[PDB]
């Protein structure tokens, strides 16, 4: 009965349609109150533009009929007697629902009835201004449901054609277009409907339910009945109503019932048009004040779009909110990004963000929101951005809704996902295309074409590396260059043209370049501070030391700046590349030489070679001259790390690190060269500045070397100056913003008491969708929009594990197991875009492509430190439970033959791992412990069926269950790890028995 | 199943959890057996995503603690 008085209400009142079920609730509690929620203002304001109490106070009147108070009151009388005639609750009950739908106000006074709510609705519409009237392009008919089928791409551009028939009318919002989604309610639809067909309107609007072929069969078939049944009671008799379509689906049920209605000429508009309609609407008048003022035209919404990362659009609207703070003569100018990391765009999240908003204080002040569509974001992207944009509106079924106030600039900043129309659907908003470097020299000032900033053009970054590259070219003298503190020379052309030509790269983007700039800025700063470029303590002996370090310098940047990758395009090797690092070290008196000798050619000049080779890496980095005077200052030059003592290593190592104790927190982390290198570059990076994103196999060594760094650092005192985050595929960004805010803290704590400098490690980032998040804490320096505390001590280290695929024959294994997977590879969509993920090696998930050039390779785990990490484990297993020497031979050669063997066959395992060696090495303990009780056992049993070492025993038993049980190809594994045994138990066949009786003894 | 959700694993590892609480775990264990694991695979749920913490310590948020390391099989 509720249902048939909702609808029959619905019919005697039109602008109730413009709300559902909950919002009417909503607003019928809120419009007696005094003064009405803003958010119930919002939602009015779809019908009478800002809304305020004093408009609903004047809609209040006359709906507010003195029979209603008659009727209240005779009501109020009457309900104890009728309560009194009947007996039984159930008839009370029923005589209450039926005078509660008579009069609801004396019931519930607080609230208002459907009928006084539809008069104040439609007082307010009146109040309005002019009504909306619209024509329909030709070849649509009034008074027909008229039907569109098209590609998927212009799907949005003909609906936007539709009105755009009439430019001078404002756009269109909910009340007008219904975007069709699988989970759009019968609700939605069913109000569209009835605000088209239904009388009561003042203006000749035009309706559009777009997408249609995306609704569900139910809610088709019941908008179809719906539309019928409207169509035969009394209804607007030149009604225009427009459906459509994705062609691919026109097989639907919605498209089908219409097919006759199927229009021919489907209505399209040059791009040129709908950009000059768009950017008409979104200009603000010069009386308005908003943030649009600083937007080329006026426009409140704007694209920051581009081809590539790393180009400037974060950086465009950084610029752009502190030039509206200077123009706008504005005490504060709030700001407010939102992130969008979900492949699928979550609605709700940015209504919540935005919500705050709503409060009256901003709606007559300059906002900026700056929406960030990351490379996560693979759908739902157009339509929310035609929600938003032209539509002006967000909402929730729930009931707030949002709608967007010329007042506020929106800029939304997206990578160009281009991949079949003739223009892309960004292309019709105004848009701001920012450019590499080299495009930026090629093409070339224009707003929509930004160049060289001039705030980093002077900034000392740029400045010093630029003056110093200028001079260094054409060869001048360097021995008396100074830079001087804010000094500015040449123009943006010259320092990019010297970048470029130095950098490496050949097209880099401006994340490249800063990290090059930064770097070489650096270690600029570190010569110039150093004694050797002091005044002059050294009369004329360093004749040209500072053309050394530039060139160095420039060459050692190969390392840090430029890639090292190159649908899996995605590696390379650290092994490949040398790693010659120089270091001025903070006592500025001492520099630091690693990764490389230098060798005294027959030239006259020096030459840097290979510790390892001794093959030539860079000729004629020095003169004799200067190679003889700095020897007599006693710098190290050609020393071999790998020769020192570890407390000489140790020195060397904290003297350059900045470290003043050479206190060994663990004596058994080899300081090989290597290692050495990996620390002194981690530092380098998180001196610079640089993001340390690392990527490497688990058990390579990257979370035991963090260790090592952050103890040797920590030099004993008891703090917690690193925190390990262990992501998985089930880390929300929630987790990783919560994480870094606590290490936040801990590291302002940590600065605070101890003056030391915090660490956060990221391992298996890749495995989670989140990782964008953590892009934005790297690169962008921000928390969910918030920016990060500079001079908190918090450095952090993110590792990523490597992109590899399944070998095919083991991914024949895998599809032969049990009955296969219950869905094919084809239809998976778990993929990792081409290749589905249970291929790969690792589940990891795509790297932003602002972290692809910043990746290294942490590289590869050599047989010397497998061979030596087994042994220290089997050491401490010796210590545990009192194990001889021939054990331990025994149990390393075993433990290293079974990981070479499962590493050899690619056609069973494809991950192979310290980890494991841990594991059996665990299960050899639990079976020596019992291996008492089980041996008398076994004895017994095997007494049944008419001499054994524990160790070599347990050793079997370990190697069955870790390798033997997973394998296949038994055989061939019994047979290698059998030459390790002693004698008499170097047989694959006593190893086949001893497990087979084990097996036996536990059924028994 | 294909419709099992990520919360009936925690809910499994949390009673096997609670079972293992207050008792001796040398000489007490709690096991969780999960029924038919390949369906759940490919499914829009994903709930197999929990395992690789749960397996691990035991806690997806939660803090570590000894008696959430309970045994797995998976058939
Ligand atoms: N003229 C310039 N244009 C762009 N960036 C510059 C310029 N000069 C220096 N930079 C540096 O380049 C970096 C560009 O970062 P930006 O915020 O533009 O990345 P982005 O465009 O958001 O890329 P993504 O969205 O993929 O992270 C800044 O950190 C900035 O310091
Ligand atoms: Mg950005």
């Amino acid at each position: 009965s509720w249902k048939r008085f909702v609808t029959q209400k619905r019919m005697e009142h039109f602008y109730l349609n413009f709300y559902t079920a909950e919002q009417l609730v909503y607003l019928s509690t809120e419009l007696r109150k005094q003064p009405p929620s803003d958010a119930a203002l919002t939602m009015l304001s779809f019908i009478k533009s800002n809304c305020t109490l004093r408009d609903v106070l004047r809609a209040s009147v006359g709906c507010g009929s003195e029979a209603a108070r008659y009727r209240m009151r005779r009501v109020m009388e009457e309900l104890p007697l009728m309560l009194l005639s009947e007996f039984s609750l159930v008839d009370k009950l029923r005589i209450i629902m039926e005078q509660s739908m008579r009069c609801l106000p004396a019931f519930l006074p607080d609230c208002l009835d459907l009928e006084t709510l539809g008069h104040c609705l439609a007082h307010l519409a009146g109040m309005g201004g002019s009504p909306v009237e619209r024509c329909l392009p030709r070849g649509l008919q009034v008074g027909q449901p008229n039907l569109v089928v098209c590609g998927h791409s212009e799907v949005l551009p003909a609906a936007l054609a539709v009105y755009m028939q009439t430019p001078s009318q404002p756009l269109p919002t909910y009340d007008e277009v219904l975007l069709c989604t699988p989970a759009t309610t019968f609700e939605e639809v069913a109000l569209l409907l009835r605000r088209c067909l239904t009388l009561g309107s003042l203006g000749h609007k035009v309706y559009s339910l777009l997408f249609a072929d995306q609704l569900s069969y139910e809610v088709a078939r019941q908008a179809e009945e719906l539309f019928h049944n409207l169509c035969t009671q009394q209804h607007r008799e030149d009604y225009q109503l427009v459906m459509v379509c994705d062609g691919d689906w026109e097989h639907c049920y919605l498209p089908s019932a219409f097919s006759q209605h199927k229009v021919f000429v489907t209505p399209q508009a040059p791009l040129e048009a709908i950009q000059a309609y768009l950017a008409g609407h979104y200009r603000v008048p010069k009386q308005t004040l908003s943030a649009a003022a600083v937007f080329n035209d006026r426009l409140c919404v704007g694209i920051v779009a581009s081809e590539r990362a790393g180009v400037g659009k974060s950086l465009y609207v950084k610029r752009l909110h502190d030039k509206m703070k200077m123009q706008l003569n504005v005490k504060n100018v709030p700001l407010k990004t939102i992130r969008l990391i979900d492949p699928q765009v979550d609605e709700s999240r940015v209504l919540g963000a935005l919500l705050p908003f709503l409060d009256a204080q901003y709606q007559k002040v300059p906002v900026l929101f700056h929406l960030d569509v990351t490379s996560s974001v693979q759908t739902g992207i157009w339509v929310f951005l035609f929600k938003l944009l032209i539509l002006q509106y967000l909402m929730d079924i729930n009931g707030k809704m949002w709608l967007r106030n010329p007042c506020h600039l929106y800029i939304v900043e997206i990578l160009e996902r281009r991949t079949v129309p003739q223009f892309s659907f960004l292309d019709i908003f105004p848009k701001v295309t920012c450019r590499p470097p080299k495009e930026v020299i090629d093409m070339e000032r224009s707003d929509t074409e930004p160049g060289m900033d001039l705030w980093e053009f002077c900034s000392e970054t740029f400045q010093r590396p630029y003056q110093y590259l200028r001079r260094f070219n054409q060869n001048q003298d360097l021995d008396t260059f100074q830079y001087q503190e804010g000094s500015v020379e040449g123009t943006p052309e010259e320092c990019l043209q010297h970048f470029l030509f130095h950098c490496g790269v050949i097209n880099p983007s401006w994340s490249e370049l800063r990290n090059f700039a930064r770097f070489l800025n650096y270690q600029l700063r570190d010569c110039e501070a150093s004694l050797f470029c002091n005044p002059s303590f050294i009369g004329d002996t360093l004749r040209g030391f500072k053309k050394f370090v530039v060139t160095f310098m420039i060459f050692m940047a190969r390392d840090f700046a430029t890639p090292s990758l190159h649908p899996f395009s995605l590696r390379k090797r650290w092994e490949s590349e040398p790693h010659p690092y120089v270091f001025f070290n903070d006592d500025h008196t001492t520099m630091t030489f690693i990764g490389f000798h230098l060798q005294p050619n027959i030239n006259g000049s020096v030459d840097a070679i290979s510790h390892l080779t001794g093959k030539v890496i860079k000729r004629d980095v020095m003169t004799r001259d200067l190679y003889q005077g700095l020897l007599l200052q006693r710098v190290p030059f050609n020393v071999d790390f790998d020769k020192l003592p570890r407390h000489k290593k140790l020195e060397r190592l904290c003297l350059t690190l900045g470290i003043p104790q050479a206190t060994d927190p663990d004596k058994t982390y080899e300081l090989t060269t290597d290692n050495m290198l990996k620390i002194l570059a981690i530092e380098m990076r998180f001196r610079c500045g640089i993001p340390v994103i690392i990527m490497g196999e688990t058990g390579c060594g990257k979370t035991r070397l963090i260790k090592f760094l952050s103890d040797l650092r920590r030099g004993g005192t008891n703090a917690d100056t690193i925190k390990l985050v262990k992501v998985h595929g089930g880390t929300t960004a929630d987790m990783i913003y919560s994480r870094v805010r606590e290490a936040e803290n801990v590291a302002f704590a940590n600065k605070d008491q101890h003056q030391l400098d915090t660490i956060l490690f990221f391992d298996e980032a890749n495995t989670t969708e989140a990782i964008s998040c953590i892009k934005e804490v790297l690169c962008d320096h921000m928390v969910d929009g918030q920016p990060l505390a500079e001079d908190s001590g918090l450095h952090i280290i993110a590792a990523c594990n490597p992109y590899r695929k399944h070998s095919e024959e083991m991914i024949c294994r895998l599809e032969s197991a049990g009955l296969g997977y219950r869905v094919s590879m084809e239809e998976t969509a778990d993929r990792l875009g081409s290749i589905p993920l249970r291929q790969l090696v690792y589940r990891v998930h795509a790297l932003p492509p602002s972290l692809i050039p910043l990746v290294w390779d942490f590289g590869q785990l050599s047989d010397v430190a497998e061979k030596l990490y087994i042994q220290q484990i089997v050491q401490r297993l010796v210590e545990s439970i009192s194990l001889d020497e021939n054990g331990t031979r025994v149990i390393t050669e075993v433990l290293c033959a079974s990981q070479g063997f499962m590493r050899k066959t690619e056609d069973e395992c494809s991950f192979v791992s310290l980890r494991d060696v841990e594991r059996c090495v665990k299960v050899f303990r639990w079976f020596h412990e019992h291996s008492a009780m089980l041996l008398a056992q076994l004895n017994a049993f095997l007494s049944k069926s008419s001499e054994r070492d524990p160790v070599l025993w347990s050793l079997m038993l370990a190697i069955g269950v870790c390798y033997h049980a997973s394998l296949e190809k038994k055989d061939s594994y019994r047979k290698a790890i059998a030459r390790f045994f002693p004698k008499p138990y170097d047989d694959s066949r006593l190893l086949l028995d001893e497990i087979t009786r084990a097996q036996d003894l536990f059924l028994d | 199943s294909p419709h099992s959700t990520p919360q009936g694993i925690i809910s499994t590892f949390r009673q096997c959890a609670r079972f293992q609480q207050g008792k001796d775990l040398q000489q007490y264990v709690s096991v969780v057996v999960l029924d038919e694991v390949g369906l759940a695979e490919d499914s829009p749920k994903m709930p197999l995503k929990t395992l690789h913490p749960l397996l691990e310590d035991g806690c997806i948020e939660d803090d570590p603690a000894p008696h959430k390391k309970v045994g797995f099989v998976g058939i």
